[PDB]
């Protein structure tokens, strides 16, 4: 843990509304795209605690 | 078309420059093409419609309505004729 | 007569969304749909179900519309397609996780 | 782009004279109202050319015969005058706009949508050629890839509209090459519908049966003829390709066919034939067949030419179905159930046995129809030997050229 013989510490966040939306986008193409666009809805509804 | 699989004979046997002299010389012995002797004396061949209904200009595969004529009218009538026979059996 | 019942509801809903609150309106729309199912015209019935589902999905928490989903099972049962009755059956059940709401609903 | 599928049907009815005459003049009233309104005179010019000496033989700028039984058909110069105004005013507005958005930057999308607007208007009035030219201009321009695909099917509709299938195959060949470029599942459902109608025209229905039921399962029937028409088509093809076992499964059981019921006549006749085949009532099958030719096959633009073929094949299916079940029948019992007499039975079987499908005999002497359809070692042998003869044929053929050189 003690730095300067291991460098850099980077902390991942529990995902934002913005992050959730972008993660959601890439898999939903692989799936099926909802008619009327309800990809916007999901991220509003809840933000996960992890990705 | 031609005997057997046409497409199979077409792919096997193709022109080379070696066969090219042979293919002409053979044709010359069958006294020209004998398919440009044809349209001259008929002054233009027509179409088959005498017993075809979907003729021979189909853009999908031909049926066997090319040897038969419209049989739905005969069916309609047989039906009706049969109803009097059974009525008065 | 069926026609008599239909007409009574048809008059009431107009008089139930212009002088009285929203709550009243969708009461008569449940009843009217049920009566086109007595009439066995299902297209009329699907139309009122469609009004119910779109306008009050942002207000869904009611025992009223558990029934509306049950009414689709009945409409789709008679048109003889069970693919879309089993769907609307789950729709009613999930939305009827409010299971301490009335006894009749639970029997249907 | 919208009114195209509707108008195309109604005009096609006019051409026919194997339908009710009553139906034609209801169609004629409607179709002409819309020709005045949406300025469809190019398309009218095209339609009269294609008739010709069946219909349009009651128009003023043509020669008048007793071939048309309609008279509400009347092509005049009044249509033409309206064309000139409505086209001049619109085209000109859209031309000035394209060159405006050359000035604006990121203008590629902006010009694409304007040239689409132009391609709609030429679609509206007729012209497949001018939409084609303009929506290729849209094609080069930066637009979303899903829009490119949509554009290409937009031109294909135009080949249906005109009534030339050979245009449509080239226009769906481009779609087949672009499908996975967008990878869109959104335009995949659209492609099943277009390509389904196309494969309904082809003799082979095999591709069509699979397509036309996916079109039932996923609710896509748009920018093309109605859901009820979609269903009608599914039934015809279902019947032609699928065996009796797979028929119940896929056609008579379908949530989508049952839920849509039969509210139209076309859909009613075809479904009625299918129900009576399985239920094994053959005395309702024959009248129902005649209903089929009248109200489905002949009013359609892709079964017009398979109208005779389906009549015939269906009589063939049912006979053969019965001959599986029975090693002996009498002419009398068989004829009575089919609703034809014995003489009438002879002649219909007398085509179908040389078409190699029913494999039976007829006695006139004893009057029994015996069945001569093997299923055993003889059937196995006939089939297997042909394919191995087919291997030998390629082997001779393919070997001979390589040696020769």
């Amino acid at each position: 843990l003690r730095p300067g013989r291991i460098d850099r510490k980077i902390e991942f966040p529990p995902p934002s509304v913005a992050a959730r939306a972008e993660i959601l986008r890439i898999h939903s193409r692989k799936m099926n795209l909802t008619r009327g666009i309800n990809l916007r809805k999901v991220a509003e509804k809840m933000n996960g605690c992890s990705g | 078309m031609s005997t057997d699989v046409a497409a199979a004979q077409a792919q096997s046997k193709i022109d080379l420059t070696k066969k090219k002299n042979e293919e002409i010389n053979k044709k010359s012995l069958e006294e020209d093409d004998e398919f440009e002797d044809f349209p001259i004396d008929t002054w233009a061949n027509g179409e088959t419609i005498k017993s075809n209904a979907v003729t021979q200009t189909n853009i999908w595969e031909e049926n066997w309505d090319d040897v038969e004529v419209d049989d739905d009218f005969t069916n309609e009538l047989k039906a009706e004729l049969d109803r009097y026979k059974r009525e008065n059996q | 007569s069926l026609d008599d019942q239909i007409f009574v509801c048809e008059k009431s809903i107009e008089f139930a969304k212009r002088e009285k609150r929203v709550f009243l309106k969708h009461s008569l729309s449940i009843k009217l749909a049920t009566l086109h199912y007595q009439k066995k015209q299902y297209k009329d019935s699907l139309a009122l179900i469609n009004d119910l589902l779109r306008e009050f999905k942002k207000l869904d928490d009611k025992p009223s519309l558990v029934d509306v989903h049950l009414l689709e099972s009945k409409v789709y049962h008679k048109l003889r397609n069970l693919a879309k009755s089993k769907a609307s059956l789950t729709a009613a059940r999930t939305a009827a996780n409010s299971i301490y709401c009335p006894t009749q609903t639970v029997a249907e | 782009r919208v009114p195209n599928y509707e108008v195309s049907e109604k005009a096609f009815l006019l051409t026919q004279s194997k339908v009710s005459i009553e139906q034609r003049k209801e169609a004629a009233e409607f179709v002409l109202a819309k020709i005045k309104e949406e300025e469809m005179a190019p398309y009218y010019k095209y339609l009269c050319e294609e008739y010709l000496v069946n219909n349009g033989q009651s128009d003023l700028e043509h020669d008048e015969k007793s071939d048309s039984l309609n008279e509400w058909i009347k092509f005049d110069q009044e249509l033409y005058n309206e064309l000139c105004k409505k086209n001049e005013s619109k085209i000109k507005e859209l031309n000035e706009k394209i060159q405006k958005l050359e000035e604006d930057d990121e203008g590629e999308l902006e010009q694409a949508q304007a040239w689409i607007n132009l391609g709609e208007y030429y679609a509206q009035i007729g012209d497949k050629d001018n939409a084609e030219k303009t929506l290729g201009k849209s094609l080069s321009k930066a637009i979303s890839t899903g829009a490119k695909i949509d554009v290409m099917l937009t031109i294909a509709r135009l080949g249906f509209f005109y009534n030339d299938q050979l245009y449509v195959k080239e226009k769906l060949e481009a779609v087949n090459s672009m499908i996975e470029k967008g990878g869109d599942w959104e335009r995949r459902n659209r492609y099943k519908t277009y390509y389904g109608i196309h494969c309904l025209a082809v003799r082979n229905f095999k591709e069509a049966a699979k397509l036309l039921v996916d079109s039932l399962a996923t609710f896509t029937s748009i920018e093309l003829t109605s859901y009820e028409s979609i269903a009608t088509y599914a039934s015809v093809t279902g019947l032609f390709t699928l065996e009796r076992t797979d028929l119940k499964s896929k056609v008579i059981d379908s949530p989508e066919l049952l839920s849509l019921i039969s509210t139209t006549a076309a859909l009613q006749s075809i479904s009625s034939l299918t129900i009576s085949l399985y239920a094994s009532d053959y005395a309702s099958y024959f009248p129902y067949l005649l209903e089929t030719y009248a109200n489905v096959l002949i009013p359609c633009k892709y079964l017009n030419r398979h109208a005779d073929f389906f009549v015939r094949e269906m009589r063939r299916k049912v006979y053969a179905q019965l001959l599986e079940s029975y090693k002996t029948l009498s002419l009398k019992s068989m004829a009575s159930a089919f609703g034809v007499s014995v003489a009438f039975l002879d002649n219909d079987l007398g085509k179908f046995i040389p078409n190699k499908q029913l494999n039976c005999v007829i006695d006139r002497v004893n009057g029994i129809v015996e069945t001569n359809r093997p299923d055993n070692k003889n059937a196995q042998y006939h089939l297997l030997v042909k394919q191995g003869d087919g291997l030998l044929t390629k082997l001779q053929k393919y070997g001979a050229a390589v040696r020769l050189t």
